[PDB]
């Protein structure tokens, strides 16, 4: 995966 | 707009609003903004969500069903690749594969009994 996208924190 | 129909058109737009009620948080509605996401591109080759797909099929794009369930296969391998296993992104990417399975079983058997697969 790559830096992430916001608002995916579970 | 235009409007072309055909019955192989018919049965993509069916189908593609079959696999957009799975994704019931609008994760992959729209391309994801590279301008808020600036290394997107370095890890994939060809992003694709369903407003992209709405607009192949009503251009005629595809022209085949195999062509179709190929970009739905994209938007979820794409997921699965950017983000990280325990995000919700890569969640959602597991639940749309596996109800756009059956979605995609069912349409594609009507398109192979009519002559249109």
């Amino acid at each position: 995966s790559g830096r992430g996208k916001q608002g995916g924190k579970a | 707009g235009p409007l072309q129909l055909t019955p192989f058109l018919i049965l993509l737009r069916k189908t593609l609003e079959q696999l957009q009620e799975k994704d019931t948080g609008n994760i992959f509605s729209e391309p994801v903004p590279l301008s808020e996401v600036p290394d997107y591109l370095d890890h994939i080759k060809k992003p694709m969500d369903f407003f992209t797909m709405k607009q192949n099929l009503e251009a005629y794009r595809y022209l085949n069903f195999d062509d179709f369930e190929e970009d739905f296969n994209l938007i979820v391998s794409n997921c699965l690749k950017y983000n990280a296993k325990d995000t919700i992104f890569y969640r959602a990417a597991v639940r749309l594969r596996e109800q756009g399975g059956a979605v995609l079983r069912q349409a594609r058997r009507q398109a192979e009994k009519m002559g249109i697969d």
